[PDB]
């Protein structure tokens, strides 16, 4: 899971 | 103010009594923040629960005789002996040394009390900006982004909401870093802007009280408070501190795929697909093409689901992984006809929107599969 921030 | 007495219906009790109990509940610590707060005073009953980061007060009016006075209660039992008394029951309230009697018919209940004097309030602050709104709206504005807010991240200030209000509208934002939700919408008054952190279990409480219908919503804000008032109830909560993210700067900058598809077609497909997604994890591949969308899952077990839908999709073939629990969180908020998905590539967020509406907006971050 990436991260929008 | 040294003999607190009341007499009052048992049907004007009982919906203050439940909405003053929200703040309570697990996690005992000082003891009297389990009980309910009571005063009388001038024709008016106050009840108030806190958790000390934020209160609910219900303002009760007093047709008979009554003497003024404060003193706590447990709060549950006191509401489980109301509402345990028959339909129309009189409840007629007094305090007796250290003890508060609750009589009604040849009922009698004593029970244990703490001093008012050790309940704690909220410090005095000032409100810089208030407005009114219809309860729907707000409902709407706390529904469609509730579910994004984080839980329990070390990024204190995404275990909450924002609530911010820029020239008509009045906007929330909620995210977890990996997906984002804000919806937005008029309010018919001129604002200031003011842009506030509201925390999630007041998000949760607020959002309680709203089962009025037609009462209209009051609320005022400060700089380290919100309050906001329905009917007989004053609800006030403590914000959280921190820069919440620009969400303008979050949606995707020129999306260049845009796919359309059933609302309820996808997410029955999520749904089913999701069976065989892996339970942690949860990830799930979607691989778009002309006109059609298919999403596949597996699992540790090599166990494999796969949906194939027809779509609205003309643009460049690509394959892009995501939690499907965040895909079906987004489509459960949309409850619309057609959803759009705007996408750029394999390691980019999407956005999620009605097709027949911009009042709100989703952004999901993928996952490396």
């Amino acid at each position: 899971q990436a991260a929008l921030f | 103010a040294s003999h607190m007495k009341f007499t009052v219906e048992r049907e004007h009790l009982l919906k203050p009594l439940q909405q003053v109990s929200g703040p309570l509940g697990g996690r005992p610590t000082l003891p009297i923040l389990g009980n309910l707060l009571l005063q009388v005073a001038d024709g008016t009953l106050s009840l108030t629960g806190t958790d000390l980061e934020m209160e609910m007060v219900a303002r009760v009016a007093l047709v008979q005789p009554h003497e003024p006075g404060a003193t706590t209660v447990p709060a549950r039992k006191f509401f489980d002996i109301c509402r345990g008394l028959p339909e129309g029951a009189e409840i007629a309230v007094q305090l007796e040394g250290e003890r508060m009697l609750v009589r009604s018919g040849r009922s009698r209940f004593s029970l244990s009390t703490l001093p008012a004097a050790d309940f704690p309030n909220l410090d005095d602050w000032q409100s810089e900006v208030e407005f009114t709104l219809p309860q729907a709206t707000m409902k709407r504005l706390i529904e469609a982004t509730q579910f994004s807010m984080a839980h329990q991240d070390v990024r204190y200030y995404l275990n909450g909401m924002l609530f911010e209000t820029e020239g008509e509208e009045l906007r929330t934002v909620a995210t977890d870093g990996h997906r984002l939700a804000v919806c937005s919408m008029p309010i018919g008054q001129s604002l200031p802007s003011h842009s506030v952190i509201v925390p999630r279990k007041g998000v949760i409480e607020l959002m309680r009280m709203l089962d009025g219908g037609d009462n209209p919503l009051r609320v005022q804000i400060g700089s380290n408070n919100i309050r906001a008032h329905v009917g007989d109830f004053i609800f006030t909560s403590k914000l959280v501190d921190g820069r919440f993210p620009d969400y303008r700067r979050v949606l995707p900058k020129n999306p260049d795929k845009h796919l359309e598809a059933g609302c309820d077609l996808l997410k029955q497909a999520f749904a089913r697909a999701a069976i065989l997604s892996n339970e942690k994890f949860r990830g799930v591949r979607l691989w778009v093409s002309e006109n059609q969308l298919k999403i596949t899952a597996n699992n540790p077990e090599q166990e494999e689901a796969e949906e194939i839908l027809d779509v609205t999709y003309s643009g460049a073939e690509m394959e892009i992984g995501f939690n499907v629990s965040y895909v079906l969180d987004v489509l459960n908020a949309l409850k619309c006809e057609n959803v759009r998905m705007m996408l750029t590539d394999s390691v980019s967020s999407v956005q999620i929107e009605d097709a027949a509406s911009q009042s709100a907006a989703y952004v999901v971050m993928p996952m490396r599969l």
